[PDB]
């Protein structure tokens, strides 16, 4: 291989576009 | 290395043109021509052209796209094969008298090098094939004129050994061949050519002898040891597959076993009992060759190979009942295979040469190389 | 006719560009995987380049005993058609 | 006879004796008589380094002989898979069509060069072009019976460009020379791949400074920003290269642009810990108190990550210690979610009140006893936590603490004199949060202790 770099998904996957994104707010309410 | 094929407009034309003048200049200047048996002695003659040109064509035409090279470079070696086995063997049993036996003589140092070219078709190209003919029938005129000088024996009755002379040569040139399948129709065909050559073979079984009555028991040998082959070659592919079927590619080469087999001794069997015999073996034998040489490049080849080395060795178990005379023949067996082995490695090496414009190994089996075909982009 | 007069090789600008400027100016320290330029000197003017280039090849050794098994010893030519 | 004689070496790859006839002054762009050109006689051998030379000396990537083939048409006709790969990434059109309307796909697939035929497709080779007789390379692979190329024909179908443009690549793989012929070729340095980012984004986020200054002196757009918002600024401090940002900065970068989520560049560097990028942002004016969607502040995203020293130059550029997001969460509610006791540490010695409250009333002394951070609850407890705080519905640190099971923090708060008498609004006590829960030992030590 060595070359899935020069494909669209694979450099999609490096940049990692999730991480320029606010994932949520961690509440975690303890009422059941 | 490219691999587009090279232009062949000035090679193989010009090639063939020169093969040509040659020829016509020395049959001009060492060929000269010359009743109630004339049909009789032609029909002989016919069937081995109908042999080599039919059979030994269509039989190597099952590849799935090497069908059209196959048919029309087995017409052109023959052509030019009985062309140059006249002069040649004019030449080494010596101007040539152009008869009908010498044009039978001619077609059987023919069919040698078709049978030969088995091997090798598909990964050559028609001036390799040239080279491979004229080297070929030079090779077995001299091997039979060595032959006639050591053992006292005749030039025209030496052409016996040709089976086992063609396979090991088939077998050498294609082993010096740079390393590199099947569709319905060319299987028929192929099956077409195999049943035409196992119909005529007691027709090359017999065409040396001159006696009526050993031409008739070679004949009748023939025909029931090929009989015998075919029942079980038919019987036993189902035994020699992982499959557990009938391989009709092992049954185009092994129709012929019996033929091979009892081919160098069909006078000297005096009972068609014995011929039987020895065709269920070779029937046996090819079964066997067909399981176990795969394991330790063409496969059929090398069963025929086998086959001919076994009719040789029947050959000479029958010649003792009809010490020196077995130690003769051997000798002449042994320097049969040795010369064949010789010159089919200076052929594979003669071949190698990169002015033949050999086609690429990745372009073997297919007649795109060799054939023009519409909607195709030519030239760069 | 290929005589060599002197050998230059352009440590100070071969460490600046292999990151051992802080090393020395003098000697000739490099990274492997990068190139390194050096000027080579003949007594005699050279006549026709192809020959020469043809007629030259570099070796490089390291330690006591060099082998090309060891990869401690490696010969190459002078072309454009050498592995990078 | 000089032009001759470089054709000659172009085609034998003699590449040396080539390299002096272009120095002598043999154009580049000299052909035979049958148009080959030193490229098209390359490509026909495979000579892949004398391709990569030629294409360095200015030649016409485009060029074609007597019957329209081009350098690709070449290589694909002589399967030449290198030479193929190579004129691709120097960006050769791979749908350009010859006199008779043959293309390079066709040229492969009727010569079963099936490597080639996949290279091609993957590139963008559109099948469905046809030649003058109205061929397909699917009818012609299917006329000469090469059955893999058909089978990967159908299989394919038009699933399009799957590679990244040449650009893009050249990028990456921080080659120059690529890079220079691709934009003598195509001028624009702001392609877009399939994702909708230009080179200058690779070219970011792999730290090519060489690649990222040619392609800025060429016109790429430092501020170019897709439908995510995210600039190439922000992917230099997302991924700590701070030579990058600098020169991001340099050729005029916009340092306040947020994304579709509202992160600013600093608040990338700050949630991956980059000290040095983040005070660079703030010395060229970024806003450090800005909020994304959700509220948080970069103090919030260095505390989420226990980046104690980012943390540490943020308060030191005079950031909100006590700065709350949407839930009314403070950087100690976070260090004390994440556990983060070092970055508590920090953020109470220089002020941060240890009694903030939250949206439900939860102190960060609560989120640490529900979380089983026990180093936090001490740093807090310390720090004049008040430890029979009450939230909105009267929970104590105690109460949290027996109804997770978390009997160490359990034992450490009854050990420092919490009272397990305390009620929810609920009138619940934390042997009634201990017995709901099924919390055998935590009910064991709060009824030794003083239930």
């Amino acid at each position: 291989e060595e070359l899935q770099d020069d494909y669209e998904d694979m450099m999609e996957e490096n940049l990692e576009q999730e991480e320029y994104e606010d994932p949520d707010i961690p509440e975690s309410q303890m009422e059941e | 290395s490219s691999k587009y094929p090279r232009s062949v407009r000035r090679c193989l034309p010009l090639w063939a043109l020169t093969l040509e003048a040659a020829l016509i200049l020395l049959f001009y200047f060492f060929t000269h021509y010359d009743q109630k048996g004339l049909v009789a002695s032609y029909q002989v003659g016919q069937d081995l052209t109908v042999m080599a040109a039919l059979g030994l064509g269509f039989l190597t035409s099952n590849f799935r796209r090497h069908s059209w090279s196959s048919v029309a470079f087995n017409l052109f070696m023959l052509a030019l094969g009985v062309q140059w086995a006249i002069l040649l063997d004019g030449f080494l049993s010596q101007k040539v008298v152009i008869t009908l036996f010498s044009i039978r003589l001619a077609t059987m140092s023919a069919m040698s090098v078709l049978i030969s070219a088995g091997a090798v078709l598909g990964k050559v190209n028609l001036a390799q094939l040239v080279v491979m003919v004229l080297v070929e029938v030079t090779a077995l005129g001299t091997l039979r004129m060595v032959i006639s000088n050591i053992f006292n024996t005749d030039y025209h009755m030496n052409l016996r050994h040709f089976y086992v002379f063609a396979a090991y040569f088939g077998l050498t040139v294609a082993w010096c061949l740079p390393k590199p399948q099947r569709a319905t129709i060319p299987s028929l065909s192929a099956m077409l050519g195999a049943l035409f050559l196992w119909m005529f073979w007691p027709s090359v079984n017999s065409p040396l002898l001159r006696s009526p009555i050993q031409r008739k028991n070679a004949m009748f040998n023939t025909y029931y040891a090929l009989a015998v082959s075919v029942v079980t070659a038919i019987s036993g592919s189902s035994l020699a597959h992982p499959q557990r079927k009938i391989s009709m590619t092992y049954v185009h080469s092994a129709v012929l076993a019996g033929g091979v087999a009892v081919g160098t001794s069909c006078h000297l069997i005096p009972s068609p009992w014995l011929a039987m015999v020895l065709g269920l073996v070779a029937g046996l034998i090819s079964i066997g060759g067909a399981k176990c040489l795969p394991v330790c490049i063409s496969v059929m080849h090398s069963i025929f190979s086998l086959l001919g080395l076994l009719g040789e060795i029947t050959y000479i178990v029958l010649l003792v009942l009809h010490g020196f005379q077995v130690l003769l023949s051997i000798g002449e067996l042994s320097l049969a295979i040795v010369i064949a082995l010789t010159s089919g490695l200076l052929t594979g090496l003669l071949l190698n040469l990169k002015i033949w414009k050999a086609p690429h190994v990745a372009k073997y089996f297919d007649d795109q190389v060799f054939w023009k075909f519409p909607h195709l982009a030519v030239g760069f | 006719a290929l005589g060599i007069k002197s050998c230059d090789f352009q440590a100070a600008r071969n460490n600046e560009e292999h990151h051992t400027k802080a090393l020395s100016s003098r000697r000739l320290f490099v990274r492997r995987g990068q190139p390194f330029t050096i000027i080579l000197y003949f007594r005699a003017p050279v006549r026709a380049f192809l020959p020469a280039l043809k007629k030259v090849a570099l070796t490089a050794q390291t330690g006591e005993q060099p082998s090309k098994i060891n990869r401690t010893q490696a010969t190459f030519p002078i072309s454009s058609l050498g592995d990078r | 006879d000089a032009a001759t004689s470089f054709l000659r070496a172009a085609r034998s790859g003699n590449l040396d004796k080539a390299l002096d006839h272009l120095r002598n002054g043999v154009d580049i762009n000299t052909c035979n008589q049958n148009g080959l050109n030193g490229l098209h006689l390359a490509s026909k051998e495979g000579h892949v380094k004398m391709v990569v030379e030629l294409l360095h000396k200015e030649i016409i990537l485009e060029t074609t002989t007597k019957k329209g083939n081009t350098a690709l048409h070449i290589a694909a006709l002589a399967g030449q898979d290198e030479v193929v790969r190579e004129l691709v990434n120097y960006g050769a059109n791979v749908n350009a069509q010859s006199q008779k309307g043959f293309t390079p796909l066709y040229m492969a697939a009727q010569e079963n060069h099936l490597e080639v035929v996949k290279f091609l497709l993957e590139n963008g080779a559109n099948q469905n072009v046809a030649t003058e007789d109205g061929f397909t390379p699917l009818a012609v692979a299917l006329q000469q019976g090469h059955e893999n190329v058909v089978a990967h024909l159908i299989n394919y179908g038009t699933k399009g460009k799957v590679r990244l443009p040449a650009l893009h690549i050249a990028a990456r793989n921080d080659d120059t020379r690529t890079a220079a012929v691709l934009l003598q070729n195509d001028p624009n340095p702001d392609v877009l791949s399939k994702t909708g980012f230009t080179p200058l984004h690779i070219a970011a986020h792999y730290e090519n400074l060489n690649v990222a200054q040619l392609l800025l002196n060429r016109g790429a757009s430092v501020n170019f920003t897709p439908q995510n918002g995210i600039t190439p600024l922000h992917i230099a401090s997302r991924r700590g290269n701070v030579i990058m940002v600098r020169l991001l900065l340099d050729r005029g970068a916009q340092i306040e642009t947020k994304t579709k989520d509202e992160l600013t560049p600093l608040h990338c560097a700050a949630r991956n810990g980059h000290v040095r990028i983040s005070e660079i942002l703030l010395d060229h004016g970024a806003p450090i108190q800005a909020k994304t969607k959700n509220g948080l502040s970069p103090i919030h995203m260095a505390a989420q990550g226990d980046h104690l020293d980012c943390v540490r130059l943020l308060l030191q550029y005079d950031a909100e210690i006590d700065d709350i997001t949407l839930d009314h969460l403070t950087p100690l509610h976070v260090a004390a979610h994440c556990g983060h006791h070092r970055v508590a540490k920090v953020l109470l010695d220089k002020g941060a009140k240890p009694n903030s409250r939250a949206l439900n009333g939860f102190t960060p002394l609560h989120i640490a006893c529900k979380k089983n951070h026990v180093r936090v609850m001490e740093l807090l407890l310390k720090t004049g936590a008040s430890i029979d705080a009450v939230t909105e519905s009267g929970l104590t640190p105690l109460h949290v603490a027996s109804f997770m099971g978390h009997l160490p923090i359990v034992k450490n708060l009854l050990q420092r004199g919490a009272s397990p008498n305390v009620s929810n609004v609920k009138v619940e006590t934390p042997l009634h949060m201990a017995a709901r829960a099924g919390h055998t030992e935590v009910a064991k030590y709060l009824l030794q202790n003083k239930a």
